[PDB]
DNA sequence: GGCTGCGTACGTGCGGGTCGT
DNA sequence: CACGACCCGCACGTACGCAGC
């Protein structure tokens, strides 16, 4: 009766076993993880590496060469992922090691809502559908979440470059952007010094077609405690306005880390009144 | 305790494998044209059978095609100390528009913005990453409106270690706008309006709007502005004449509101959008 | 309906894992 | 580097569902 099944049934599994770890041996991993590796993540690994090679090839001197995945790779300040149109990651380097502590083996295959932070998951599923995407999230930080900014485009599946989060000059201010604090570097780049802005807030200094996309910016810094702005154009005190990029936190003082991007634009006619 | 919480386990583990199972089962083609659902062995010796007939699961062209969709990214590589660009990916054609010959063997101080060039300079020395944001010439813009018949300067985000990623980040480049106080007084004026009713900025600055308005929609024109100040920061366009600064009645609609701050909700200003 | 090849589903027992005070 | 504290993986054995001379 069950000696067959016995003796049978272990030759099933021996089969078995030796396929999956067959397998396992050929994945685009070294030798050294894909020898001893997890009986699950196995065919987790595998489907992801079919649906993501589908999804690439169904869409539109020897130095500098020889590494130009681990240049690519190691020269971003972030990780690069793959979805598809379900939000399973198809793909993920190996340096999200580095920003969020979690295993490429780990991350490949599941799905991405499972290392999102719940509560910005319809935000996700919103920008996925469940057309260039641009937005903030968090994301299971194991170094309890990380605020991930996320850039890419989502051809039925996304594409994104992502980068964590902690020429230039630093603000000190309240969480209403009244400037408290400011480094002196401003008067290398602007015509105020840092009593002409600290008292007032930011909005009496962002160009009058920005406030908008600063005000979208001031929500998400709210809610989530990060946040970088678009280009805008902080007004001069005589006239125009120079380019910035901030990125900005809470925990509470705003910091504001303005990137500087371009000289005074457009210095003649005054646009504020306070250009008067 | 802990013989239920096991047996449910593991029945999940069943459910969850002979997912990946079936769900791998339609990806090999062989068994997705198969006639009927085959034997679990079978499947899987078809999938390493089908897997073995093909730096991590991506080449280098899909991790470099990749990047592009991604996030408008191209490699290059200068000296840092020359600014000769040593090597560049072909994606900077699909980003910049500049042949790939154009690039290569040049300078990156060459291929900067002229103002663009001190931080550059800060780049190439010492006294290791890399990141910074420079404008690039285009050739055959994302920095403010484009100018008439100048060449087109795009602002690149620049990451590396000199080896670096640069990449677009289009999402950040965005009649006339103004700004009043709650009595309605010029506080902004965008130059727009010098096309726009032709007066110049200064020339509307420190006024009241009421001022420029018809005589008899003027009394239209406060109980508009007390309601969009009594309207919080809900929108309310209204139709006027302007006279212009050529001795003319423009039909002039602008929406307007109160913006009131993200945190304190203290109104700043209200802005205007004043189209004819 | 006997009973055996052939295969998947169920439950538990074991050895290798990580925490915690 | 312990120690039950477990949790999770793994395989083992077996039980139920279908072919056929």
């Amino acid at each position: 009766r069950k000696e067959k099944s016995r003796d049978a049934a272990r030759s099933r599994r021996g089969k078995e076993n030796f396929e999956f770890y067959e397998l396992a041996k050929l994945l685009p991993l070294p030798a050294a993880i894909t020898s001893q590796l997890d009986k699950a993540s196995i065919i987790r690994l595998t489907i992801s590496y079919l649906k993501m090679r589908d999804f690439a090839n169904q869409g539109d001197i020897e130095v500098f060469e020889a590494h130009l995945g681990s240049h690519i790779l190691q020269s971003l300040d972030g990780f690069v992922f793959a979805l598809n149109q379900e939000g399973k990651f198809l793909y993920i380097s190996e340096t999200v090691s580095i920003y969020l502590g979690l295993s490429q083996v780990e991350l490949t295959g599941s799905s991405v809502f499972d290392y999102v932070h719940p509560g910005d998951h319809v935000e996700m599923a919103e920008q996925l559908g469940m057309l260039e995407r641009s937005f903030f999230i968090r994301m299971k930080s194991t170094l309890g979440y990380k605020v991930i900014h996320i850039t890419g485009r989502l051809r039925m599946g996304l594409v994104v470059v992502a980068h964590a989060l902690p020429h230039m000059f630093v603000t000190r201010v309240n969480m209403d952007l009244n400037i408290i604090y400011c480094e002196n570097r401003i008067s290398d780049y602007m015509d105020l010094t840092p009593v002409d802005i600290v008292g007032k807030r930011c909005y009496h200094f962002i160009h009058a077609e920005d406030v908008e996309g600063i005000r979208h910016s001031h929500l998400d810094l709210l809610n989530k405690g990060q946040c970088v702005t678009k280009y805008y154009r902080w007004m001069q005190k005589n006239g125009g306005y120079i380019w910035i990029q901030s990125s900005a936190t809470i925990a509470k003082n705003i910091i504001w880390v303005n990137y500087l991007l371009s000289n005074p634009e457009y210095k003649d006619t005054p646009m504020d009144i306070a250009q008067l | 305790l802990a013989r239920e919480n096991h047996s449910e386990i593991e029945r999940r583990r069943r459910n969850k494998m002979t997912a990946y199972i079936t769900e791998l089962s339609d990806m090999v083609p062989t068994c997705s044209a198969l006639a009927r659902k085959p034997d679990k062995l079978t499947i899987l010796r078809m999938a390493v059978s089908h897997m073995k007939s093909l730096p991590s699961f991506l080449t280098d062209q899909e991790l470099k095609h990749l990047i592009l969709e991604a996030a408008d990214g191209f490699l290059f590589i200068v000296s840092c100390e020359t600014g000769r660009v040593v090597y560049v990916s072909d994606s900077v054609t699909p980003v910049l528009n500049q042949p790939q010959s154009e690039w290569f063997g040049s300078t990156l101080y060459d291929q900067v913005h002229p103002d663009d060039v001190d931080k550059l300079r800060e780049q190439l020395s010492t006294s290791s990453r890399r990141s910074f944001i420079c404008r690039m010439r285009c050739g055959t813009n994302g920095l403010g409106s484009v100018k008439e018949g100048e060449p087109h300067f795009v602002v690149v985000h620049c990451t590396g270690y000199l080896v670096a990623i640069g990449r677009l980040q289009v999402t950040s480049s965005p009649e006339f706008i103004s700004r009043h106080n709650i009595e309605g007084i010029f506080t902004f004026v965008d130059h727009r309006c010098v096309a726009t009713v032709g007066y110049q900025p200064q020339e509307l600055l420190g006024k009241n709007i009421v001022e420029f308005c018809h005589p008899e929609d003027q009394q239209l024109l406060r109980d508009s502005f007390q309601q969009v100040v009594k309207l919080k920061g809900q929108v309310l366009s209204v139709m006027f004449r302007f006279r212009s600064k050529t001795r003319e009645w423009l039909w002039m609609r602008t929406s307007s509101f109160t913006f009131q701050n993200p945190y304190s909700d203290e109104i700043e200003y209200i802005i205007c959008t004043n189209t004819n």
